[PDB]
């Protein structure tokens, strides 16, 4: 019923997010930008990154593994795992 | 400040209330160590054999075995008759037995009693 | 002869009829679900026809046409009764049936066992027809346990999902507790009557006494969930929303209280019974209504406001209005079941989101949705002319003037005002403000399907009600005088729980948090009963089972009485039997006593 | 559940998760939008505000407080995932799921129904026949003499391996296998 | 089982239990399906003391508005031919005590 | 916490892995080979599912059911004041006059 | 629901009447000429009717006369209103009946309760 | 069929009241009564007819098998073995 998911959808909704995010200059922002050593956050600021991406697609990250995503590739990796998106 | 949540049976006390959760030592820091080993060592057995390409089967559960086995057959060799022992199988193996007599007997005689004086309502009972 | 049996069984047929055809190409292809539809529709026309003949002279008629076997002086046969419930109720559930299958057409389209889905829905009305028709208590036991079980096999419809498989072991054991109830009421009706019909049982039973009626009133209220046996009823939303539509608030939630119905001779003859009754369905909506006004899922709350129904027919069914229930009844199945497939609608289209705090905007997102919603909610709370004012004002005027429990009735005008109040929560909560489902806006509500299912059951939400109490014949006298205070008592009611649920709504707007009352907690949790009542009663007869039958009786004390202490005792026997040395002076001693004994001894 | 768990949640770890509950939480509380994120921001407040504290034990009476507080002002139904353990969906599509295994007790008639599947599960495995061996070489070359501690396993070091211990993680069902 | 972690891999992931480890004697009581001794919101006395409150205030209840009735200021239902002594099952033979209803 | 190299690199291999996995599960276009081997449907569906049994169930009733005695019970119908009982040529009378009520 | 529960159970219950129990006085007692209640059906004329023992009461030929008219207009439903009103307003007199006989059994209890305070107040002086 | 004893199975005259239109709108229950007629009556009556035709063709009977009355165990004597049985 509902349109599959698309690594590029992900990754332009996961973009999307963090260009929303006011703490997070949208022209340096890449996908390769991790949120500690370039784009100058921390642990708080990425809980609410992680809490604002589960919201936007509806499930869940566990804690177990919410605390490795400092990308947004790794974001787009670890929801395209989980939906089985391969295209 | 705010009303304690007090642990029961059925209503055990959640790990982040532990007390036991805020005062850690180094030694309690080894044995976490020591379970997580031991974990990671069965991880590692079952799942080599979880992932060996030639096993056709059921992996042996030597914990299930043990399981089943204290369960059923490993009971009698290990029963003492202890007076506590001694007084629960007289309890919960008689006393109902004597209660439910009582109670049908009890009954029993009443109606038994009542047919007898002619009082009791039998009409339209024909099928006993 | 009579077109009226003829159809009647023939309606039966030809709903049993596509069973037989699921062995074929027909249920292995893709069209069964339209199959299933199309003898549906031609049964509920087929059924229309006797309650056309019915509604003009008044005909019922019993009809014994197998016999089954003859137990000496009890013949149990297979008998129908089409009397006034069942030609009412027959038409109404097909109608409700129809509707439900075209919208589970529509729903479950990427369950790979739709078909499968079609036959168990199929199973169950036919279930549900014979428990309707049933005209000896054999026959309404056979229909009852065939409800229960296919409800069981529904429920846990996904069968990987372990929260509902102990859902549908939670409804057997309740409906098991109210079938202990229906078997001692029918050990009771052959053992002081010679039969298990409801033609002898009246002739014979001019004073019904406590025992029968009692175990009749626990057989009820186990199937219809009333308080104490009531958690399993909204535990049973864990199956597809189809499901939920049909089989439990529509048709099968009621089977307790036609049951009542179906002997109210007997429940006229008595009074302690009919109080009990009265103050079991006071409770019931009490509670389930007190526990409705503070659930945030949708799928619950519904289920609670069937349960405060369910409560009030019994209620009605206490004040002895055997009629008026079975009005309620036909007319709460028609808006129960619109307001569970709207909310299926809305669950399908926020992607099986169950929430109304992530619920919003649907005013306007979903136009037909909400019209059918508003609808069926105005219905629910008594709008003065839709289907719900030609029962429930009826019913509130008869417990007003009726010499009845002060409390009872207080808790009546309670539970229609927290009806009001959770009609209030679930509009606000879902329809108005601003939307918080995720930004991916998938709504689409434009399936000519669902459209049509939708818009059946919501025709039949306005002008149902009219046309049913305007072509029934007066079974009650009517309570023409009354104070004007007391005429519009339930509007009254309704209104302040209209407005008290609107304020409380508002509050929420505030920037102001506070931690939550014990009042809250309580409701919130369904009044702490499925805890306790599902935690101790379980752990102790688990317990029970392990400790003291299993390890301490049979494994142990069963074992050492008999076979043990015997095999020890022959065992040191033979021991001390065989323990001899072989030394001929040791034997020819024992030999030189056995000898002076048996001289001396033995005479 | 893809990442191995470690002996223990060290501080950090304990109060992130406490503040994402105590969000999430808030946030079932706080239903509307707008009273969530000014809500949301205060608690985030609080956070900051004892964020700086070089004392350990008094942080961790703190975090203690913090949960009792929690625990006291928890929301009886919180909000969750439909998806997520405890969820309306949860666990729905585990009857959906057939291994490959059963997939090869196919009858010959079915197999040939589907010719072009079958040659691609012989390439896997094949695949998978032939490097069993290289896998449980580095496994054992790589434990430690008295065990594994830890539940991670190693990549594949060199160019024509695999990373030991893949198969049912590569040919887990799908999500949605139906 | 309920009380175990659910984000955990687990290799029953069903049971919640690993290949090899040590099974609870009290597993079959204490899996998913049954017997749960997850922590509560509310203390297991606090919910108990108001649950048996609730009933037993409830049952107190009904008891006072049965000794206490509710009706209304009306007399009893008049029905004729001897409160209708025929219709009822009253014997034919025997002949009924009169009872005559007058007008007011 | 954060990803070490070995736990990336792994993640790395089981993701490509894994799509290549999902891509194969795919189908081809001639993939399902099966073997060699309304007013119509509404009056088809209406003369036998509605048609036959009513036959069927009609002859049961009123040649098999009706034989014996009490099988088909019907309640006699209802009797009022100024009516005409067909089966005899009866004429059943009217009530009193009634008292006005106004 | 009403002023005589308050009365009665928060009064004097002996000057209230009790609805199991009245009427107390004789029928004739205060009504030098009272006339029996007449009633039209006879008992074939609604046993052949077939009207429920409940609703056998003395408004019976109007609901025997509803039944008739809404048997003969099937069709058409919405037919019988000035039969369903005659026989509204023949139950309507029955409880303003009943009514009148509620409010003498309760004047009758307190006339009765004032002329033995008196007789009480006469032997005491 | 009538086939049983009206003495044993008593029934009371069937009492049918005439049909007195008050109103002109058809009646929906004479017309389906007509077309059932139309329809199933008169094809189950001409099946029932070829029926009884048939059976007609070979007509046989069957009996009531008549018992003898016999002593009774008040006229049998003790342990008759023959007599007892009998009774
Ligand atoms: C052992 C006891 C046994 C009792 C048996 C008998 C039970 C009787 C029940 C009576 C009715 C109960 C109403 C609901 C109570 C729960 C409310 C709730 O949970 O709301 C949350 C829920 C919303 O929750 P949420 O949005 O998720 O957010 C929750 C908040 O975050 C946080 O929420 P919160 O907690 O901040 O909000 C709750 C707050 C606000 O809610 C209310 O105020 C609800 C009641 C509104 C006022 C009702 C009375 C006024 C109107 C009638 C006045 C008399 C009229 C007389 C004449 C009538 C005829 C003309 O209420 C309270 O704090 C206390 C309420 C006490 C109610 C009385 C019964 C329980 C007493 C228990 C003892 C302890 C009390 C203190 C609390 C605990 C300790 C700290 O509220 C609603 O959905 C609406 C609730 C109100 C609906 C009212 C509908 C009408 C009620 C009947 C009116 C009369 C009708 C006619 C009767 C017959 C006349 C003849
Ligand atoms: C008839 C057969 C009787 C057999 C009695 C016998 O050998 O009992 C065993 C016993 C010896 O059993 P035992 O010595 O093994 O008892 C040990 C018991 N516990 C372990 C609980 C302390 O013999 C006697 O008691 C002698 C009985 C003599 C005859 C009495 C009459
Ligand atoms: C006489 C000719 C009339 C004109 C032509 C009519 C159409 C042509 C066909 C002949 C129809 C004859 C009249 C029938 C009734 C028509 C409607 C009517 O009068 O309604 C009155 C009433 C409406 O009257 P009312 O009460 O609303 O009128 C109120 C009038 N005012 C407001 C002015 C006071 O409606 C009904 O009775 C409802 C009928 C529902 C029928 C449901 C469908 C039945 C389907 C049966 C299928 C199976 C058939 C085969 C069975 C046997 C087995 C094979
Ligand atoms: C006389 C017959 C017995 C009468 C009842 C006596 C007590 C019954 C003993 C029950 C034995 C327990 C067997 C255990 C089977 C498995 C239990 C189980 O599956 O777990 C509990 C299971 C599901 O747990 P959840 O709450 O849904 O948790 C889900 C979390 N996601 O719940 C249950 O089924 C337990 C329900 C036990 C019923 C006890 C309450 C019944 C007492 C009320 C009787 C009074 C009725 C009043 C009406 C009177 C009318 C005149
Ligand atoms: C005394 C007067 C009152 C007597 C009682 C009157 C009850 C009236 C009930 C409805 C009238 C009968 C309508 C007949 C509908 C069935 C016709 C049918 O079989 O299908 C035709 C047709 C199309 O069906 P599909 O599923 O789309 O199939 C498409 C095929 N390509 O059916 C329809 O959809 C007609 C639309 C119905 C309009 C909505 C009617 C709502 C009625 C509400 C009240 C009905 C309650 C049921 C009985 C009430 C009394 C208990
Ligand atoms: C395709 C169908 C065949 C097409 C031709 C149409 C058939 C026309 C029917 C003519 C023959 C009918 C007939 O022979 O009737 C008699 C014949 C048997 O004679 P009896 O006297 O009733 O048996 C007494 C046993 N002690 O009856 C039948 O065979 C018809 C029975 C069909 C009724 C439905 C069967 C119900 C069985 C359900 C399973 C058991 C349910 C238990 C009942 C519980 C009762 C409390
Ligand atoms: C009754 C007055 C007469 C007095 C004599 C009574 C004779 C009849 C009673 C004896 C019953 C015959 C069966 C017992 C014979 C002896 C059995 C015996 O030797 O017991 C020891 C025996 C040793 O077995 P091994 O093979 O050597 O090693 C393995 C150990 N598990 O222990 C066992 O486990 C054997 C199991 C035998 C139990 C058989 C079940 C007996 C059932 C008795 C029911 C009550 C009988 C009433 C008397
Ligand atoms: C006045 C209201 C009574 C209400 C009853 C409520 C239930 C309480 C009764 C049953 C509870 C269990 C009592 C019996 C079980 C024995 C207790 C026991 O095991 O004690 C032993 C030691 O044995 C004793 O102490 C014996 C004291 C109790 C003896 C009671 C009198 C003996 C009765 C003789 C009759 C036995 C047969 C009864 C059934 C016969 C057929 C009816 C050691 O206990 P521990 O668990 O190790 O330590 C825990 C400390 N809290
Ligand atoms: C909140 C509740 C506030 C009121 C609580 C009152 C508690 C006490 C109470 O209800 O007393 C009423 C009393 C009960 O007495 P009772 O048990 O009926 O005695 C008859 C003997 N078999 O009643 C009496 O003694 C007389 C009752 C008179 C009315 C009976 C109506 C039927
Ligand atoms: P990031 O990696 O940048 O590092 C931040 C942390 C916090 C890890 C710091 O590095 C750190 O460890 N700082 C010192 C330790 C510390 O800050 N301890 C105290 C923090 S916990 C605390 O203060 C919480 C108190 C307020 C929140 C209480 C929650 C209660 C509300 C519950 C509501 C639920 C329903 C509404």
């Amino acid at each position: 019923d509902a349109p599959p998911l698309t690594l590029e959808a992900i990754k332009d909704r996961v973009l999307y997010v963090l260009k929303l995010y006011d703490k997070i200059d949208p022209e340096k922002l890449s996908v390769n930008s991790h949120f500690m050593k370039d784009l100058g956050l921390d642990s708080l600021d990425q809980v609410e990154i992680i809490m604002a991406m589960e919201d936007e697609f509806g499930f869940e990250i566990p804690d177990i593994d919410a605390e490795k995503l400092m990308c947004p590739q790794e974001i787009v990796d670890y929801i395209a795992d989980k939906k089985d998106v391969y295209e | 400040s705010f009303p304690k949540y007090k642990p029961s049976r059925l209503a055990t006390l959640p790990a982040t209330l532990d007390p036991a959760e805020y005062d850690i030592s180094p030694e309690t820091r080894k044995a976490q160590a020591e379970r997580l080993a031991i974990r990671s060592r069965l991880k590692r057995e079952y799942l080599l054999q979880y992932n060996d390409p030639n096993r056709l089967g059921v992996i042996e559960d030597p914990a299930l075995i043990r399981w089943t086995y204290a369960r059923s057959a490993n009971i009698y060799p290990n029963f003492r008759p202890t007076p506590k022992t001694s007084l629960l199988g007289a309890l919960f193996g008689i006393g109902p037995l004597f209660f439910w007599y009582y109670v049908f007997k009890t009954d029993r005689d009443k109606k038994e009693k009542l047919i007898q004086e002619g009082k009791l309502d039998q009409t339209f009972n024909i099928s006993y | 002869m009579n077109p009226f049996a003829s159809l009647t069984l023939t309606t039966l047929t030809i709903l049993t009829i596509p069973i037989m055809m699921s062995n074929s190409n027909i249920y292995k292809t893709n069209l069964y679900p339209n199959y299933v539809k199309t003898t549906v529709s031609y049964a509920f026309t087929l059924s229309l026809v006797p309650l056309l003949m019915f509604m003009h002279t008044g005909q019922e008629m019993i009809i014994s046409n197998w016999h089954w076997m003859t137990l000496q002086t009890v013949e149990l046969s297979l008998s129908f009764k089409m009397d006034y419930f069942s030609v009412m109720f027959i038409p109404v559930a097909l109608f409700v049936t129809w509707s439900i299958m075209e919208f589970s057409m529509w729903y479950m389209h990427s369950d790979p066992f739709i078909n499968r889905f079609f036959k168990y829905l199929l199973l169950f009305l036919i279930t549900m027809m014979i428990l309707v028709t049933a005209n000896n208590l054999f026959q309404l036991f056979i229909g009852w346990e065939g409800v229960g079980i296919m409800s069981f096999l529904l429920i846990g419809w996904w069968h990987g999902r372990t929260d509902a498989n102990t859902a549908a072991l939670q409804a057997i054991l309740y409906n098991r507790i109210g079938d202990i109830g229906f078997v001692l009421s029918m050990a009771w009706f052959l053992t002081h009557s010679n039969a298990w019909d409801l033609q002898q049982i009246f002739m014979l039973n001019n004073e019904c006494p406590n025992m029968p009626l009692i175990g009749l009133l626990l057989a009820a209220a186990g199937k219809s969930a009333q308080f104490g046996l009531h958690p399993w009823l909204p535990s049973a939303m864990e199956g597809p929303t189809p499901v939920s539509a049909l089989l439990h608030s529509s048709t099968m939630v009621v089977a307790g209280v036609f049951l009542l119905i179906r002997f109210y001779p007997l429940m006229e003859t008595n009074k302690l019974v009919q109080t009990m009754t009265l103050c079991l369905g006071a409770i019931t909506t009490l509670f389930t209504a007190l526990c409705a006004i503070t659930q945030n899922d949708i799928k619950k709350i519904v289920a609670f406001s069937t349960s405060s129904q369910l409560g009030l027919m019994m209620v009605t069914i206490g004040i002895n209005q055997p009629h008026l229930a079975f009005l309620h009844i036909c007319m709460h199945a028609f808006f129960k079941a619109m307001l569970f497939m709207c909310s299926g609608s809305i669950i399908h289209s926020l992607n099986d989101e169950q929430d109304i705090r992530k619920m919003g905007g649907l005013y306007k997102a979903m136009p037909f949705t909400t019209t059918a919603l508003i609808i069926g909610s105005l219905a629910l709370t008594g709008m003065p002319y839709l289907t719900g004012f030609y029962s429930k004002d009826l019913i509130i005027e008869a417990v007003n003037m009726s010499y009845t429990n002060a409390w009872a009735l207080l808790m009546t005008l309670i539970a229609t005002s927290l009806t009001a109040a959770y009609s209030t929560r679930i509009i606000f909560f879902a329809f108005l403000g601003k939307p918080r489902f995720p930004p991916l806006v998938l709504i689409n509500e434009n399936n000519p399907l669902l459209i049509n299912s939708i818009k059946r059951l919501l025709i039949g939400s306005i002008f149902a009600g009219f046309i049913i109490s305007n072509n029934i014949p007066p079974m009650t006298v009517p309570n023409t005088t009354m104070p004007l205070y007391m005429k519009m008592t339930a509007l009254i009611v309704t209104i302040m729980g209209f407005m008290l649920a609107l304020e409380l709504n508002n509050t929420t707007y505030y920037l102001k948090f506070k931690y939550p009352s014990q009042t809250y907690k309580f409701s919130n949790m369904l009044g702490y009963y499925p805890s306790i009542m599902h935690r101790l009663p379980t752990y102790h007869n688990l317990s029970m089972s392990q400790k003291s039958a299993s390890s301490l009786l049979d494994l142990i004390w069963l074992e050492t009485i008999l076979p043990k202490t015997t095999s020890f005792i022959q065992m040191k026997m033979s021991i001390m039997v065989s323990n001899q040395k072989g030394l001929i002076k040791l034997y020819f001693l024992s030999f030189l006593i056995t000898i002076m004994i048996s001289m001396t001894l033995f005479n | 559940a893809f990442s191995a768990p470690a002996a223990y949640l060290t501080h950090q770890q304990k109060v992130l998760r406490l503040y994402k509950r105590a969000l999430r939480h808030l946030e079932s509380w706080c239903v509307h939008r707008d009273k969530y994120r000014y809500f949301a921001c205060l608690m985030r407040a609080r956070f900051d505000e004892h964020k700086n504290e070089k004392d350990m034990v008094k942080a961790t009476q703190l975090l203690r407080q913090a949960e009792e507080e929690f625990w006291y002002g928890q929301h009886p139904q919180p909000y969750i995932f439909p998806e997520s353990p405890g969820g309306t969906s949860y666990e729905r599509y585990e009857c959906y799921k057939v291994p490959e295994w059963c997939l090869d007790d196919w009858h010959p008639s079915e197999k040939a129904m589907y010719p072009d599947y079958f040659a691609k599960r012989e390439q896997w495995k094949r695949l998978r026949r032939e490097s069993w061996e290289r896998e449980v070489k580095q496994l054992q070359e790589e434990t430690p003499p008295g065990g594994p501690r830890t539940e991670a396993l190693p990549p594949a070091r060199k160019e024509g391996d695999l990373p030991p211990l893949w198969w049912h993680i590569v040919t887990r069902p799908r999500e949605r296998p139906m | 089982q309920q009380e175990r972690d659910p984000w955990y891999d687990w290799d029953h992931p069903d049971l919640r239990l690993n290949w090899g480890e040590p099974i609870h004697w009290d597993l079959d009581m204490y899996i998913r399906n049954r017997v749960d001794t997850s922590p509560t919101p509310v203390s297991w006395n606090t919910m108990c003391k108001h649950l048996f409150g609730f009933v037993a205030f409830m049952l107190f209840m009904f008891w006072v508005g049965e000794i206490y009735p509710s009706y209304q200021p009306v007399g009893p239902k008049q029905y004729p031919y001897n409160d209708l002594y025929l219709e009822r099952g009253g014997d034919p033979t025997k002949e009924p005590e009169p009872v005559v209803h007058y007008e007011i | 916490s954060g990803y070490t190299p070995d736990e990336k690199l792994r993640l790395q291999q089981l993701r490509e892995l894994r799509r290549r996995w999902l891509k194969d599960q795919e189908l081809s276009p001639r993939e399902p080979v099966l073997p060699p081997r309304k007013t119509y449907r509404h009056s088809i569906f209406a003369v036998t599912h509605v048609l036959i049994p009513v036959w069927i169930i009609h002859y049961y009733l009123k040649y098999h059911v009706t034989a014996k005695p009490y099988t088909v019970v019907e309640r006699k119908p209802r009797i009022f004041p100024g009516d005409t009982i067909l089966e005899t040529g009866e004429v059943i009378p009217l009530m009193k006059e009634f008292p006005d009520q106004h | 629901m009403g002023a005589h529960l308050a009365r009665r159970y928060l009064g004097d219950a002996s000057k209230e009447p009790d609805p199991l129990r009245m009427p107390t006085f004789p029928p004739d007692y205060g009504f030098p000429e009272r006339k029996e209640r007449e009633m039209v059906a006879t008992q074939q004329e609604m046993n052949d009717a077939q009207l429920m023992l409940q609703q056998r009461d003395y408004c019976a030929h109007y609901l025997i006369q509803l039944l008739k008219c809404k048997r003969d207009s099937f069709p058409n439903f919405l037919a019988c209103k000035h039969e369903q009103h005659d026989w509204d307003y023949c139950e309507h007199l029955d409880y303003v009946k009943r009514m009148k006989e509620f409010e003498r059994e309760r004047r009758l209890l307190q006339r009765k309760k004032r002329r033995e305070q008196r007789e009480a107040e006469m032997a005491r002086g | 069929p009538d086939s049983w004893d009206k003495d044993v199975y008593p029934e009371p005259p069937r009492r049918t009241p005439a049909p007195a239109p008050q109103t002109s709108l058809p009646n929906p229950v004479t017309y389906l009564t007509k077309i059932f007629d139309l329809l199933v009556d008169r094809p189950v009556t001409l099946a029932r007819e070829f029926i009884e035709q048939q059976h007609a063709k070979n007509r046989y009977y069957y009996y009531h098998r008549e018992f003898r009355r016999v002593p009774d165990i008040t006229e049998c004597e003790e342990k008759d073995i023959l007599c007892m049985f009998e009774a």
